[PDB]
């Protein structure tokens, strides 16, 4: 972490600003990926009567 | 004032001894006016302790030296 402070300070601005990519990064809804899939099931027609 | 502190400040009493000091405390381009201040903070500590006078090195500055050289120029506008 050696840089003139003005330069080192500049890195923090860039580094954190891309930390808000990680607050909404890969979605933890891997179980609810099926709940994304479950939203399309109920508009299935009843073929079998 | 009755002492030969002339050669002591500019030979010994380093502002940057490149192995003991930290690279964080490297007054880069601003060293022409920065070094005098840092050499007199060293010899102020070197004459205050009650032994023989010794080589006084700036080990490190809390915050970098260009983050303190800018801090003095805020004060130097008063």
């Amino acid at each position: 972490l050696l840089a003139t402070p003005m330069i080192n300070n500049a890195i923090r601005s860039f580094l954190t600003a891309w930390d808000d990519i990680r607050i909404l990064s890969p979605d933890v809804s891997s179980k609810s990926l099926s709940a994304y899939l479950d939203s399309a099931v109920a508009n299935g027609p009843e073929l079998i009567i | 004032m009755t002492l030969n502190t002339g050669p002591y400040i500019h030979h010994h009493a380093y502002d940057f001894k490149p192995g003991i000091t930290q690279p964080s405390a490297k007054s880069r381009d601003k060293s022409i006016w920065m070094s005098p201040i840092l050499k007199l903070l060293c010899t102020s500590y070197a004459m205050t302790v009650a032994g023989p006078v010794r080589t006084s090195i700036v080990t490190e500055i809390d915050g970098s030296a260009a983050a303190l050289s800018g801090n003095l120029r805020v004060w130097m506008r008063d």
